[PDB]
């Protein structure tokens, strides 16, 4: 209990920017993946 | 639904964003907080940032945008959140 064991969300952080390097300088998050509007003109 | 894995990765990292923006100790041993601290310390001091085209700052702000899109707290601990909330109102 003297230190933090783990965190389930760290796998989602690591693929963007891990503890080892600033991977965010070369990575590109596809934010467009979010849910669309309930309707559009189409 | 191939968007599920990416959407889940975004919202999972956003819990780490909220944590690191309210965390009472800069030395926190929580793996997610430790990882977040690097990008947080970068964007607050980057002489280029999103204004000059810096990719790091953009990756952080993309998650701040996803957060702010769904958020509504007028005093949210995330610094970028409130700015994005105000910017979204200009798009209407
Ligand atoms: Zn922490
Ligand atoms: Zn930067
Ligand atoms: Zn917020």
């Amino acid at each position: 209990s003297h230190m933090a064991p783990e965190d389930p969300n760290e796998e989602a952080v690591s693929q963007i920017f891990p503890d080892s390097v600033m991977l965010a300088v070369q990575e590109g998050i596809d934010l467009l993946t979010f849910p669309p509007a309930p309707g559009s003109p189409e | 639904s191939p968007q599920e894995s990416r959407r889940l990765s975004i919202q999972r990292c956003i819990q780490s964003l909220v944590h690191a923006c309210q965390c009472r100790n800069a030395n926190c041993s929580l793996p997610s907080c430790q990882k977040m601290k690097r990008v947080v310390q970068h964007t607050k001091g980057c002489k280029r940032k999103t204004n000059g085209g810096c990719p790091v700052c953009k990756q952080l702000i993309a998650l701040c945008c996803y957060h702010a899109k769904h958020c509504q707290e007028n005093k949210c601990p995330v610094p970028f959140c409130l700015n994005i909330k105000h910017k979204l109102r200009q798009q209407q």
